[PDB]
RNA sequence: AACGUGUCGCGAUGGAUGACUUGGCUUCCUAUUUCGUUGAAGAACGCAGUAAAGUGCGAUAAGUGGUAUCAAUUGCAGAACAUUCAAUUACCGAAUCUUUGAACGCAAACGGCGCAUGGGAGAAGCUGUGUCAUCCCCGUGCAUGCCAUAUUCUCAGUGUCGAA
RNA sequence: GUGGUAAUGCGGCCAGGUAACAAAUCAAUCCUCCCACGGUGAGCUUUCUUUUCACCAUAAUCCACCUUGGGCCUUUUUACUCUCGCGUUGUUCGGAGCGGGGGCUCAAGAUUGAAAAAUGCAUUGUGAGUUCUGCGUUAAAGCAAAAACCUGGGGU
RNA sequence: CCAACUGCAGACCGUACUCAUCACCGCAUCAGGUCCCCAAGCAUAGAAUGCUCUGGUACAUAGAGAAAGGUACACUCAGGGAAGUCGGCAAAAUAGAUGCGUAAGUUCGCAAGAAGCAUUGGCUCUGAGGGCAAAAAUUGCCAACUCAGAACUGCUUACGGCGGGGAAUCCAACUGUAUAAUUAAAACAUAGGUUUGU
RNA sequence: GCAAAGAUCUAACGGAGAUAUACUCAACAUGCAACGUUGGAUACUGGAGCGGGGAAGGAUUUCGUGCCAACGGCACUCGUACACGAGUUGUUCGGAAACUGAGCACAACGUUAUAUCGUUUUGUUAGGAAAGUGAAGGAACUGAAAAGGGGCAACAGAGAACCUGGGAUUAUAUUCCAAAAAGAAAUUGCAUGUGGG
RNA sequence: CGGGGAAACCCAGGUGGAGGCCUGUAGCGAUGCUGACGUGCAAAUCGCUCGUAUGAUUUGGGUAUCGGAGCGAAAGACUCA
């Protein structure tokens, strides 16, 4: 609803901000072990709860 | 915000409306005065 | 909105120093002087055609009478 | 009945977030953490869950003026000449 | 076992009075000097009800006696007190109804409500509605008043104590049957949460000592000691006798 | 193609303080408007009766601040707190009482 | 004959085994070795040219200063004192150190609201300049208790005295 | 400060009032629907159809001032003399002042105009719903409070 | 002095979208659950039920297609009519409105819609029930539907929606409550009565 | 087995998703089945709505473009999927500044080996000295009277100064619109003049 | 308000809308089919049928009382399957 503390709007912004892919110079890097975020967050899959 | 336009571009802010995005950030919506030109402005900023 | 309903009034009115601006309006049967002050709009309103002729000049130049018509 | 109807009735929340450790284990209507014991002065500690202990103590943060201090005590707090 | 529901009441928990709505304590105005060595003269603003209260009570307004300033005092009723009436308290006040004088001062035979069973107690005795005591005598020697109480008890009181002359109102109000479930529930609304109420042998044993049975029945004798500690104390608490009572109903209470 | 309306308040629930009116705009849409509340009035006290005052307007709060203080009362002595009965009422016993107490004061004395 | 059986060669699926180990576990030792109101631990939010996590850091933010070291960092980009001013590293004395939290001006699902005191900005009027009401921004102090203290501060008591 | 016989009109402290309150009935404001009439557009048109469908709108805020209902004033008050009168759909009311005449006042609406056509889209009458509002029975049930604000009583 | 102008200034946070046969909870886009506002036309007593303008939708795996045997918010059935069955379970049945009529018993309130009998379509008419104005018991204009009564003319008894009824026995007075997920009862409560303590 | 909630049909366009062929073979009998959009047809929801807005809860699912590996228990050219880029505008709307309620419990005091316990609105804390400033009087320094400390708890109670038009968005709007503010108001706080009796 | 009545009172017809009153929506429940389903749509649901529907009624939010315990119109019911 339209109703939030701005902290609660300012944590979910945050989380926005990190549901973000890894990019792909980072997998050419010298000694990478990353190339999917494993952190994804789909809205539906698993809640946040805030 | 209108002090630091004042400031920082020589201009007369007459309004300036805010909101905080959903990414955490804040954004304003300034109207200049009539007496400055914003294109003029955004020129002089670069934009 | 406030109406005036004596032409001294409306001169007083429009000598002002807060009388923005004058709008003259042309309704078929009478003609509607509006002065946008800094609170109220003040209208008067004459049923002669040459009255309104004549307070349509004479007016101060320093404020400006502005003709209202329909616009694009 | 019992069950998947009654999922369906549960509304509100019992908790929200802590503003002392962020856990989402501050009762609303008690207005205290149930990690942290939050407005209590000292925070919870119990022997009988010393992996939550484990979980909490010094050291799982950053540490962030710990590691200064100690290095400061190793060099035996030196200042210049 | 678990906890008897009598015992639970103690706890207070939701079995507490019901008072968002009452308009505060009734008293008698404070004993203070003007009534101590003269008296005080009041005016009956309003006659209102509360609820959880049969009686009916009374706004009584009273000048400050040392400040500009007005005060209300809340009374339980006497039944004829009318609104625009004077209410006078004290030393000196006359004998008539809503008057507040001390015992002393009021003759033998006269019925009193409000009464004070200590001085200054702003009234403990005969307060219901309908219900009020008789000055038995004076004992102008210890300065003691005997009165019959409602009960049926007579007690002995300093006649410093004040009383006020007549019965309280509301009279009469039990005796019209009730006739419904829904009634009661409106009664006890605005008083506390105690009914309705369950026999205790239609209980479990676990929860009350008249529980279980493949009858419902007490299987052992209703009347308990005095000294049964609580959740053994129910049924009929120490009694002296059982039974219909034939003839002259004994005063009831201690000796 | 007949319209119905929404809360365009935040508030959404009909409260006797959330009252609302259907308007027609110029533009021809159905809006809802929201319905002042209304002061029941200056009265009379109310173990006196509580009765309206004759001469005084039923203004809230805004506009009881805002208006004129005629509206509000009456050049009668207690203008806007009592009434003409009373007044009358009041004015005749503070003189037949005071005029019974020197009397008796009078008799007191001449004992 | 068709399903279906068996055996062998070759494939698939599936990730056992073996070699490999910047990890674990266990034992032993050395010390000017033990946090915090000078605000800790912990929570939270941010910071890179490109940057989700992690690491590091704090509006001086993948870092400032210093001493060594000497030619990089590196996925790309960008930069280009070398006798040391390096996005090198190592170490450490100088600095910085957002919102909190014992959290302590009052509150709090509020990036909220004060008192005192220093500042800043400041429209319209005044001679572009200064000045500036309301409004706004920043610093500092302001919890409770206890100890000490007052170049000897201000008081209270039908406590005990006592003036001349 | 001031006018009216009056109801009432106009330019520290104390005590009241607003905020502030369950139900039903009957009238109802906007608004919704319908009908009548009249414009504008569209549809059907083998044959009928003066037809069918759509639309015809006026926000806040101000000025002036033609009904309904409540309270009240003044005046007539042999008003109720032996069938008193007035009034509700409804449970009433009156010398503690009914009814009539003339006024004062409050609450709902009207009407006039400013806003406002400069906007909007491609019109001015009735009948049904509708609780804003007006009209200030269950109860051993009698149906919050405070801030803020208002007015007076005293005093400057 | 301060009551109408006028001048300047009006800070903070929220604001997308959803609120569900896909956005929440139920491991899921689950026939379950989840508070509030606005709410049209005709039939009709109507927020029953059926159909419809505005708005919305054609999303739920589909195609072909009379096996048996199923499930159904699907029917029918000669003659008999509970003989079936533990038991009329299930199904059938009754039905709206109007007039007439209605027993035992009874706490006098009821029982009662007791039971029963009859009538209702369509057309063309007649009567009654009003408001405004200038023996006014009259003169004009006008609106909203109802109820009654005739003549004529039909029925294949024909949408939806909508009680079956009676005679007795046991129990509990009654309305309520109650084993979420096998028990709704005669159990609990209840008013009423009695006792106890104070 | 993917059967409750009745249902789709037709043409054109788009699309790799076709009218897809060894010989013979005119086309049938050798490329089937499925898509999104627009138009038309047919039907359903039937205002207690697969309508239009809110709370709780969710938190970008919103919007545009693109793309169909996985996911949408069939399918997809489509998507609440995935990628990129955007989007939420207030003196007056809601909250808070700033009310009280059922209640809560800091201080104070008491208790407890232990405060992480109790009391704390029946006008009201605490054996309890909890008020810090209207005035004056010669610019901020001094001080009367006033009984019962400080807070919190309602986004449906109390309270609260704005409302229409827009050719104004891809997505927000009683929030945006620019001197003819489309415009019309109301209301705070300070200051400036005119005038007063 | 009409009729009787010496009186007390009786017999009518209208008005009015009472009730833990009845039929019946929404709502709140859950009697029967011992129906469907019973590796379900569902770890209790679906259909028809049924109880009640101005009250001891239903419901949002807030608030208070819990594990040797709370709460209970009492079923050992319920206290996040
Ligand atoms: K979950
Ligand atoms: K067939
Ligand atoms: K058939
Ligand atoms: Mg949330
Ligand atoms: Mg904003
Ligand atoms: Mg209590
Ligand atoms: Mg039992
Ligand atoms: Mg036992
Ligand atoms: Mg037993
Ligand atoms: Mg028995
Ligand atoms: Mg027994
Ligand atoms: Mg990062
Ligand atoms: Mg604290
Ligand atoms: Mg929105
Ligand atoms: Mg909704
Ligand atoms: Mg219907
Ligand atoms: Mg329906
Ligand atoms: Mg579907
Ligand atoms: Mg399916
Ligand atoms: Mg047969
Ligand atoms: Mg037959
Ligand atoms: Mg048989
Ligand atoms: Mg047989
Ligand atoms: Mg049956
Ligand atoms: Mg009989
Ligand atoms: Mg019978
Ligand atoms: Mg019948
Ligand atoms: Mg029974
Ligand atoms: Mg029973
Ligand atoms: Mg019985
Ligand atoms: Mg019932
Ligand atoms: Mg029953
Ligand atoms: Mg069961
Ligand atoms: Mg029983
Ligand atoms: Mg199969
Ligand atoms: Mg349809
Ligand atoms: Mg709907
Ligand atoms: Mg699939
Ligand atoms: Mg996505
Ligand atoms: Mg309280
Ligand atoms: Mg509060
Ligand atoms: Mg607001
Ligand atoms: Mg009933
Ligand atoms: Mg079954
Ligand atoms: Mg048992
Ligand atoms: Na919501
Ligand atoms: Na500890
Ligand atoms: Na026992
Ligand atoms: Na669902
Ligand atoms: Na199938
Ligand atoms: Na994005
Ligand atoms: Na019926």
């Amino acid at each position: 609803g339209r109703f939030k503390p701005l902290a609660v709007k300012k944590k979910y912004a945050k989380k926005m901000n990190q549901n973000k892919p890894v990019p792909y110079w980072i997998r050419l890097r010298t000694g990478n072990r990353i190339k999917w975020n494993e952190k994804r967050r789909h809205w539906r899959r698993t809640k946040l709860n805030y | 915000i209108k002090k630091a336009m004042r400031k920082l571009y020589q201009v007369k802010a007459v309004k300036v409306n805010t909101l905080i995005r959903p990414d955490g950030l804040k954004k304003a919506y300034i109207r200049l005065s009539a007496a400055h030109d914003a294109l003029d402005t955004a020129n002089k900023i670069g934009l | 909105p406030r109406e005036i309903k004596t032409l001294k009034e409306f001169l007083a009115i429009c000598s002002r120093k807060d009388a923005r601006c004058v709008k003259v309006k042309h309704n078929p049967s009478a003609t509607k002087f509006k002065v946008r002050c800094s609170r109220y709009l003040y209208t008067l309103v004459v049923n002669d055609k040459k009255k309104a002729d004549k307070i349509e000049r004479s007016i101060h130049p320093s404020v400006k009478k502005i003709a209202v018509t329909a616009r694009s | 009945t019992k069950g998947t109807t009654s999922m369906g009735q549960r509304h509100g929340r019992t908790h929200i977030l802590c503003r002392r450790c962020g856990r989402n284990s501050y009762h609303v209507q008690w207005e205290r953490c149930a990690a942290c014991a939050y407005p209590r002065a000292s925070r919870r500690r119990y022997n009988w869950s010393v992996k939550a202990i484990k979980r909490r103590r010094t050291g799982t943060g950053r540490c962030r003026y710990l590691k200064v201090v100690n290095r400061r005590i190793a060099n035996h707090f030196k200042t210049p000449k | 076992g678990k906890t008897v529901l009598s015992c639970r009441k103690g706890n207070g928990s939701v079995y507490q009075v019901h008072g968002h709505k009452r308009l505060g304590p009734a008293k008698l105005r404070i004993l203070d000097y003007a009534e101590r060595h003269g008296y005080m003269r009041g005016v009956v603003k309003s006659i209102e009800h509360e609820a959880g209260r049969g009686a009916a009570l009374a706004r009584v307004e009273f000048r400050h006696p040392y400040k500009f300033r007005r005060v209300k005092e809340l009374m339980v009723a006497p039944e004829g007190m009318f609104t625009g009436q004077s209410v006078f308290c004290g030393q000196k006040a006359p004998l008539a109804i809503g008057n507040v004088l001390p015992l002393g001062q009021i003759t033998e035979g006269c019925i009193v409500c409000n009464v004070e069973a200590k001085p200054g107690d702003r009234g403990t005795l005969a307060r219901a509605s309908g219900d009020y005591c008789i000055i038995i005598s004076h004992n102008h020697e210890t300065g003691r008043t005997r009165l019959k109480l409602p009960s049926g008890q007579k007690k002995s009181v300093p006649s410093t104590s004040r009383a006020m002359i007549g019965i309280i109102s509301g009279g009469g109000r039990i005796e019209k049957p009730v006739l419904k479930a829904g009634n009661s529930f409106y009664r006890f609304r605005g008083k506390r949460n105690c009914w309705p109420k369950v026999r205790g042998v239609a209980r479990n044993p676990v929860e009350h000592p008249h529980g279980g049975g493949n009858h419902q029945h007490i299987g052992h004798p209703s009347t308990v000691s005095r000294h049964s500690p609580p959740g053994q104390k129910v049924g009929l608490i120490a009694a002296r006798r059982t039974g219909r009572i034939r003839g002259g109903k004994a005063v009831k209470g201690a000796w | 193609s007949c319209p119905r309306v929404q809360y365009r308040r935040r508030m959404h629930y009909a409260t006797r303080g959330n009252r609302m009116k259907m308007v027609r705009t110029p533009g021809n849409k159905l809006v809802m408007q929201k319905r002042a509340k209304r002061s029941q009035g200056i009265h009379t006290p109310w173990v006196l009766g509580h009765k309206r005052l004759g001469g005084t307007k039923a203004l809230r709060h805004i506009d009881a601040r805002l208006a004129s203080r005629h509206e509000k009362s009456v050049s009668r002595a207690y203008g806007g707190v009592l009434s003409h009965d009373q007044v009358r009422d009041r004015v005749v016993r503070a003189f037949l009482v005071e005029e019974q107490r020197i009397v008796k004061q009078a008799l007191k004395e001449h004992s």
